[PDB]
DNA sequence: CTAGGATCACAATCCCGGTGCCGAGGCCGCTCAATTGGTCGTAGACAGCTCTAGCACCGCTTAAACGCACGTACGGATTCCGTACGTGCGTTTAAGCGGTGCTAGAGCTGTCTACGACCAATTGAGCGGCCTCGGCACCGGGATTGTGATCCTAGC
DNA sequence: GCTAGGATCACAATCCCGGTGCCGAGGCCGCTCAATTGGTCGTAGACAGCTCTAGCACCGCTTAAACGCACGTACGGAATCCGTACGTGCGTTTAAGCGGTGCTAGAGCTGTCTACGACCAATTGAGCGGCCTCGGCACCGGGATTGTGATCCTAG
């Protein structure tokens, strides 16, 4: 399912950057940059999933994790 | 008839969509990469609406800043195309 | 008895006082709370939402917007150098960004 | 089940401010989440500060030294203002 | 005025390791510090935890998924076999 | 009464579970601490003092040395990749630095 | 005072850092960095210190303001 | 006579200050610094003597890292010398 | 035939008035937690004392900093090439939306027991103070490695 | 006879060894205070049971977006040349460092007291979830405006 993270929406995510050129062989770093960070969130949400006995990951997980990833989010109740 | 020069539909592109907040990945797709990636963790494991979409959210946050630092990366070399190597200098001086 | 009157019309406070003071006390921040803890930090809260909401309505005014939607709150939050400071690791969800194109990409 | 948030006295401040303005659910939950993180690094620094000085109460000193730390610059000045007013203010009632 | 230390119990271990092996001052406080340090990240976040999940009590298993949480890769697999072989060992006096 | 017995020798540890527990009850964190949270990080705590000295000793004996110092601590966490990553952001005071040089300079 | 990190202090530090070569507009801004640096962990140092009613600024003050702003130093008590 | 060619020194210097573990700046002038900072926030202040050698050791550390910095940003631009610019942009991407 | 300009054709854009919807914002009852008045004890404020460790000064001794000078090599400007990426069009695909059906599991309530807080009596683990001697830092002087260049040769 | 690659050399810096001596690591001592033991008892959470919501699976339809390809141009990269400015080095200067002496401020500790917060009972009203509804917004079509790329024109 990685293929799903198509060329054109890596475009626009640069475009909303202010990046002007992309190079052919950007596609394929992004995408395995993606993969880190979320494999690294996703980690720690199950993480969080586990200890409170739960079979589904809340959106409260998710948000923890980036806090304590030094990504806190806003929108999502804390 | 008409053909715009390099450049000019790219800066309309960049234009627009900073003006814009709407999410710019599909839905589906990256609900299903959450999904693939999870599985390695545990199995039968199911998602709030809401944890997919702010996965979604703190995704593409962090991955529109870190464009923004590869581009600035690559105007320190004389350059306006972003490559890999701009990415990598990038994440090695955030520490990543 | 007399009536009634709450902590938070005695410091001539919006934010409630005895929440805050719950909230602390119930927190496992410290064994005990001082009186005036609660009241203070009311009152911080409050003047921060207050500066907050006024910028963002601003920026909402100046949309021809008449409700605060978060890019309203993303437009005030990193307009101002030190409001930016304080949420630097914040991530606004649907804030979007600020209109910047470096100038060497221009024609 | 009631979730206690900080929506109420969020308008109210908006009427005070703004009074012709209202506020999106969106921006609500926003603002809640504001609150509730300025809350908790405020508290925590006055714990740290506690504990520090072997102290176990919190005091009006001890969250006036956390506003210090944490806020930059000019909001200090004004955030530290504003609390001193209001505890002088409270505690002759 | 005694001032608590590691200092006895990092020996021992650096004796049981290595028994031909000193250790400097300096490499002492930086050890003190170290597990300070560690001790307080892996306490705060499983009272972190339990806060979240509205617990009152602080047990073997909030340790554990904090355990988790902290150390990367390999390290939180060993430390987890170590906490759960002592926990199993004092159970059973 | 019975002869006594240290909770750190009931469990086979050298560091102070009585000291741990003491601790945790006296630095605010909960208002209430399980029996085996102690122990289990006691256990914790020395494991990763373990392998730190480990490495430690065996870089000193690399350097023909045999006391631990500040420089033998540094290269212990700055070469392994774990250690380094959960040390990230800590400074070893008097370690100085990995040897490395850029290959672009070399002549 | 500043001026009494001299160039020859500047120049080992880069050699710490591996640098070769060094333009002569780096000692002005390194200076103007160090200086902002200092500024910041003094004043959370001295913030420390008159919360605790003290006059004199003690090692725990240094080493709590660097830890809080994300730079913990091991070696001075913690 | 013999004169080492323009790299070898330099080179040397960099071996010898990565193998040692002193503090390179002068200890006197470092405090000079200290306290004259320091007076801006509060007069007749007072100064332990781990206070300033904790000072000075982390400044040290820190001014280190970002020559570090400094220098891998120098070689993406295919330079060897650093510039101002390569300290703005390292600094910029850290987020200072 | 020139460069700069004025003029042109066009697509993308910002603007306005009309539509209509679904959210925001106000009103309902009520309940549970915020408030009022009281007793109790201990944490922190305040005063006094000690002595430690910070500040201030002075005199030598170098080590390092400052300055100046010669030069090479590295930064930077200029030019040319070719290919890789932007732009646009026609085709394909699967995302998004709506609607339906189902059930797993999240969320809540009730019981009860374990096991965690607290106390009194006990005592030995851990502390600071004292002593020592050997691991280390420094020195001299040999062996070793590496940089720079000078001279020689085999082949062009 | 000229050149590249090499052998050979000078000599500077580094690594190594044996000797010196010092002051920090490490152990022993007395003792005290905080870790252990046995016991009481209250409430936090484990477990069982129940409900009802929302997450998953599926299907059809529309159409917007992805995809693949063609074409061209402008940008990255390689190459060349200039020149200045940083590096290496020798000489002069200076102030850091070290050792020593003296003063005193204030940090740390102790004793006493009181006022302040914890805790309780009684009670009442703030604000919660549920419900309703009407106007600010998103969207649409037709228009006026703007900017981009191309062209014809001018005095020169």
């Amino acid at each position: 399912n990685i293929q799903g993270i198509t060329k054109p929406a890596i475009r626009r995510l640069a475009r909303r950057g202010g990046v002007k050129r992309i190079s052919g062989l950007i596609y394929e770093e992004t995408r395995g940059v993606l993969k880190v960070f979320l494999e690294n969130v996703i980690r720690d949400a199950v993480t969080y999933t586990e200890h409170a006995k739960r079979k589904t990951v809340t959106a409260m997980d998710v948000v923890y994790a980036l806090k304590r990833q030094g990504r806190t989010l806003y929108g999502f109740g804390g | 008839p008409h053909r715009y020069r390099p450049g000019t539909v790219a800066l309309r592109e960049i234009r627009r969509y900073q003006k814009s907040t709407e999410l710019l990945i599909r839905k589906l797709p990256f609900q299903r990469l959450v999904r693939e990636i999870a599985q390695d963790f545990k199995t039968d494991l199911r998602f709030q609406s809401s944890a997919v979409m702010a996965l979604q959210e703190a995704c593409e946050a962090y991955l529109v800043g870190l464009f923004e630092d590869t581009n600035l990366c690559a105007i320190h070399a004389k350059r306006v195309t972003i490559m890999p190597k701009d990415i990598q200098l990038a994440r090695r001086i955030r520490g990543e | 008895r007399a009536k009634a009157k709450t902590r938070s019309s005695r410091a001539g406070l919006q934010f409630p006082v005895g929440r805050v003071h719950r909230l602390l006390r119930k927190g496992n921040y410290s064994e005990r709370v001082g009186a005036g803890a609660p009241v203070y930090l009311a009152a911080v809260l409050e003047y921060l939402t207050a500066e907050i909401l006024e910028l963002a309505g601003n920026a909402a005014r100046d949309n021809k917007k008449t409700r605060i939607i978060p890019r309203h709150l993303q437009l005030a939050i990193r307009n101002d150098e030190e409001l930016n400071k304080l949420l630097g690791r914040v991530t606004i969800a649907q804030g979007g960004v600020l209109p910047n194109i470096q100038a060497v990409l221009l024609p | 089940s009631r979730k206690e948030s900080y929506s109420i006295y969020v308008y109210k401040v908006l009427k005070q401010v703004h009074p012709d303005t209202g506020i999106s659910s969106k921006a609500m939950g926003i603002m809640n989440s504001f609150v509730n993180d300025i809350f908790e690094r405020i508290a925590g620094e006055a714990s740290r500060l506690a504990h520090y000085n072997k102290r176990s109460t919190i005091t009006s000193r001890e969250i006036q030294t956390a506003v210090r730390l944490l806020l930059p610059g000019e909001l200090a000045k004004h955030a530290v203002s504003e609390g001193t007013k209001a505890v002088t203010k409270y505690t002759s009632a």
